[PDB]
RNA sequence: GUACCGAGUGAUCGGUGGUGGAGGUAGAUGCAGAGCAGAUCUUGGUGGUAGUAGCGAUAAUUUGUCUUCAGCGGCAAAGACU
RNA sequence: AAAACAGUGAAAUUGUGUGUGGACCCGAAUGGAUCGGGCCCGUCUUGAAACACGGACCAAGGAGUGCACAUACACU
RNA sequence: AUACCACACACAAGGGAUCGUUUGGCUCCUGGGACGAGGAAGGGCGCAGCAGAGAGCGAUAUGUGUGGGAGCAGCAGCAAUG
C-alpha cells in the first residue's frame, strides 16, 4: 500500500552537494545542480523577487569591492615604496 | 539657534553617538573641572580624571570627602575613589563608582606623559588666541 | 462631616430621601461576564426588552429627568467646582451662596496647606477638607 | 522570605513551607483536608496507619467513580482510598515540625494543626502518540505546601 | 557506513566540532547575554543531509 | 491598578484609603489607522468532562545477597524460551 | 517563526478563611417560612423558545477609506 | 448539605493585559552611483592562553609607516622599550 509501508523503501539519495553554491541540490544522473544550473556558465533564472534578493551582493562578505572604495577615496596611492614609477605614469 | 544643518539635533541620533563612542571620542566623556588655583598654575579649565590623582566629590552620598582615584572604567563610565564604599550582608566592602561630572580635581597626578598632554593643549590655544 | 447650605436647611432630607436609587443596567451582563454593565440599546429582531414585553427591565428616557432646581446639587445643597490654584477660589467670591469647592486629586499636601488657610478667610467651603493631610 | 497565607504569632507557633514538589495536586488536597484541626501526634499515628492499609483517607470533592470501603465509616462515608505516595511526604513533613518545636522550647504535646493549604504549581509537559498520525499531551501536575501548628490554651 | 567519500568525511568533522555548548568562564564576563547555544543539535533529532 | 462613597435619563465623570515609583491635565480649535459579544473570526492563555478513559499481542518467572538509597540495577542458584 | 525592561502586574481559572443561597434577572418586603412577573441571545424570514444555523471561557487585534471628474446644498 | 454546587469579600497561587520607556522600523528630501583573467560576486575550510555561535582576519591568520596617547570588561598574565 502506498502510504507507511511504501515509505520503508525510500534508502536511494539523488542529490548531492554541488561544489559551486553549497546547497545539496546536485542531481547525480541528471549531471546539473537545480539551484545554480551548473555546469552551465551562466547562473540559473530565480524563480521571484523575494529568493533572488537572499543571494545578491551585500549578503555575503564583499572582500574585494570594500578595499576598492577605500583606495578609490584615497586617491589611488600605491605601495610607498614605488611612487616613482607611479609619478613617472 | 543652529544654522549649521550638517549636524543632527535629532533625540535618537545623539543618544546613539553617546553610548557607541570608542578611542578619542571616548577619553572626553572622562572630563572633570580643575579647582580655582589650578586654573592659574596651569592653562587648562578641565583635563581628563586618571589613577594617583586627587579629587573632592561635590555631589551624591560621598559629598564632602577628598581621595585618590583608584580606578577608570571606561565601558560603564565610572571612576573608584579611595574609600567611598558599602558593606555587604558579609562585612566585605565594595568600592561604588561615580560619574566623572561630579568630581573636581585638587592635585594633578603627573606620572608617565601628562607633562606633555599638558603643554600640547596650551600651545593649542596661543595659537589661535594670539592672532 | 455635618454641614448644609443655609437656604434649604429645612428642606434638604426632603430632597435627599426623593432621589431615585434605579439603575440601567445593560441586557444579559448578568449571563456572561464579557459583557460589561455600561448601558447600550438592544437593537435586535426578537429582543424582549426592546419589544417592551412585561417582566423585561426598564429602558432609560427622558421621563426620568429630575427636576431644573434639584439637578446637580450634593447631599450638603451645594453645586461643585473644581480647583488647583490659589487664584482658582478668587472666581467663587461671588457665589458662596450656593457652590462649594473641591481640590483635585493631583494638588499635593505642601500646596493643599496654601488653598485651604485662602478658603478660611475668604469664607468658602472646601468638601475634601480632611483629605491626604489628616496625618 | 514568603508570605504564609494567614496572620499567627510567632511565638507558640512553628512553620514549614515548600515549592514545586513532585506530589500530585488532587491526591494531596484530599490528605491534608482530613488532617486539619487535629493534634500532631494523633495525625502521626493515622498516617502510619494508612500506609499499612489499616486505615483510609476519605474523599470528598475528588471522588467521581471512587471505590467504596468499610474503613470509610469511620468519617461517615462510603468513600476511601490509600494514596501512599502523597501520605509518606506529609508523614516527613510534620515530624520535622516536632524536632522543630523541642528544639524551640515547646511541648512535644498539646500541638494542634491550625493551617495547611495545598495550591497548583505550574504545568510539567508531556506528550504521547495516538493513532492516524496524531499527538496529545502527556502532563504532569506539581504542588506547592504551607502549615502552621499552634500550642492549645487549654 | 564505513565506506565515505573525502568530501562527506570533512562534512562530518566540521558538524561534530561545532556541538559544543557555551564555555563556563564566558558566562561570567560584564557584557555577556546569551543563555544556552540554540545551535546545538542531537543524531535522534535532526540530519545533516551529508547523504 | 484595586476596594468603597457621591454626581448624571444615559454614553460617562469626580473624590477617599491601601499598592505603585515618574510623569499628568482643564478650556478653545486642527488632523484621524477614533468606541465590539458574535464573523465554523486572528493570536496567546485557561476550564468542565476527570484522578476518569486508558497504560498488559509476543517466551515467564522465583529465591538469596550486596549496592542503590531504594533501579525485578548487579552477582550467585533454580525454572523457561528463540 | 518566537523572544524588550531581572518595572507595574488586570481578567479567565485554583486553594484557604468568613458570610449568603440552591440556575439567574426585574418589582416589593420580613425576626422568619417568600409573594407577583419573566422561555436564549445574535441572524435570514409572512412567521423563532424552537426538533433552523453560529456561540465552552477571558484578554488584546478586528470592517464605508484615499484620489480624479461632473453635481445639489451650507458657509466666505 | 457537616463536607457537594454557586456567588460576594480578604489573603496566597496562575497568567501576562494596562500605564510609564525605546542605540529599531517607515515616509519625504539631498548626495552618491565606486566590480571581474592584476581571478569578481557567491560558497567551503582554518586562525584566540582558557573560545560553541556571531564579528574580525588568511599559514605574515593584531606585520610596516604616519597622527595621536592609558589602559587591555571575567581569571591569569601584559603595557611610556607604547
Ligand atoms: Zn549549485
Amino acid at each position: 500500500s502506498k502510504g507507511t509501508p511504501s515509505n520503508g523503501k525510500k534508502n536511494k539519495r539523488n542529490h548531492t552537494t554541488c561544489c559551486r553554491c553549497g546547497s545539496v541540490s546536485f542531481h547525480k544522473q541528471k549531471g546539473k545542480c537545480s539551484s545554480c544550473a551548473y555546469p552551465e556558465k551562466k547562473m540559473k533564472k530565480m524563480q521571484n523577487r523575494k529568493a533572488m534578493l537572499k543571494k545578491t551582493t551585500g549578503t555575503g562578505k564583499m572582500r574585494h569591492m570594500k578595499k576598492e572604495r577605500i583606495s578609490r577615496r584615497a586617491g589611488y596611492p600605491g605601495n610607498p615604496i614605488l611612487k616613482e614609477i607611479r609619478n613617472k605614469i | 539657534m543652529k544654522f549649521n544643518k550638517n549636524v543632527t539635533a535629532s533625540r535618537r541620533k545623539n543618544r546613539k553617538a553617546h553610548f557607541t563612542s570608542i578611542g578619542l571620542e571616548r577619553t572626553k566623556l572622562m572630563n572633570a573641572p580643575l579647582s580655582k588655583d589650578l586654573k592659574e598654575e596651569y592653562g587648562i579649565k578641565r583635563i581628563a580624571v586618571r589613577p594617583g590623582d586627587m579629587v573632592k566629590v561635590v555631589s551624591g552620598e560621598f559629598k564632602k570627602k577628598e581621595g585618590v582615584v583608584m580606578k577608570v572604567n571606561r565601558h560603564d563610565i565610572k571612576i573608584e575613589v579611595e574609600g567611598c564604599f558599602v558593606q555587604k550582608e558579609d562585612g566585605k566592602k565594595i568600592n561604588k563608582g561615580i560619574h566623572p561630572s561630579n568630581l573636581r580635581i585638587i592635585k594633578l597626578s603627573m606620572e608617565k606623559d601628562r607633562a606633555e598632554i599638558i603643554n600640547k593643549k596650551v600651545e593649542a590655544m596661543k595659537s589661535e588666541v594670539k592672532a | 462631616m455635618d454641614i448644609v447650605n443655609p437656604s434649604l436647611s429645612k428642606v434638604i432630607d426632603i430632597i435627599n430621601k426623593g432621589k431615585s436609587k434605579k439603575q440601567f443596567k445593560r441586557f444579559q451582563s448578568w449571563r456572561v461576564k464579557r459583557v460589561s454593565e455600561s448601558w447600550r440599546k438592544p437593537r435586535g429582531i426578537d429582543n424582549r426588552m426592546r419589544r417592551k414585553f412585561g417582566g423585561a427591565p426598564d429602558m432609560p428616557g427622558i421621563g426620568y429627568k429630575k427636576p431644573n432646581a434639584i439637578r446637580f446639587l450634593l447631599p450638603n445643597g451645594y453645586r461643585k467646582i473644581m480647583v488647583a490654584c490659589v487664584k482658582d477660589l478668587e472666581a467663587l467670591i461671588s457665589l458662596n451662596s450656593f457652590y462649594c469647592a473641591e481640590i483635585r486629586h493631583a494638588v499635593g499636601s505642601k500646596k493643599r496647606i496654601e488653598i485651604l488657610e485662602r478658603a478660611e478667610e475668604l469664607g468658602i467651603l472646601v468638601i475634601n477638607k480632611e483629605g491626604k493631610l489628616v496625618k | 522570605a514568603h508570605k504564609y497565607s494567614c496572620d499567627i504569632s510567632e511565638a507558640t507557633s512553628v512553620r514549614s513551607q515548600y515549592n514545586n514538589i513532585k506530589i500530585k495536586f488532587k491526591n494531596t488536597r484530599e490528605v491534608c483536608n482530613i488532617i486539619k484541626t487535629m493534634e500532631l501526634n494523633k495525625a502521626i499515628a493515622y498516617l502510619n496507619d494508612v500506609l499499612r492499609f489499616k486505615k483510609c483517607i476519605p474523599v470528598f470533592r475528588f471522588a467521581k467513580k471512587c471505590g467504596r470501603t468499610p474503613q470509610a465509616k469511620e468519617f461517615g462515608t462510603d468513600k476511601g482510598k490509600w494514596p501512599v505516595k502523597s501520605v509518606a511526604f506529609v508523614k516527613k513533613m510534620l515530624e520535622d515540625l516536632l524536632v522543630e518545636a523541642e528544639k524551640k522550647g515547646l511541648g512535644t504535646s498539646e500541638l494542634v494543626i491550625k493551617h495547611i493549604q495545598v495550591n497548583q504549581a505550574p504545568k510539567i509537559y508531556g506528550r504521547k502518540h495516538g493513532a492516524f498520525g496524531r499527538i496529545k499531551p502527556y502532563n504532569k501536575s506539581p504542588s506547592h505546601i504551607e502549615v502552621i501548628a499552634v500550642k492549645r490554651e487549654h | 557506513g564505513s565506506i565515505k567519500t573525502r568530501r562527506i568525511k570533512v562534512q562530518l568533522v566540521s558538524a561534530l566540532k561545532k556541538n559544543r555548548c557555551i564555555p563556563q568562564w564566558k558566562r561570567a564576563c560584564p557584557g555577556f547575554k546569551q543563555q544556552y547555544n540554540f545551535t546545538k543539535r542531537s543524531w535522534k533529532r535532526k540530519t545533516l543531509k551529508a547523504c
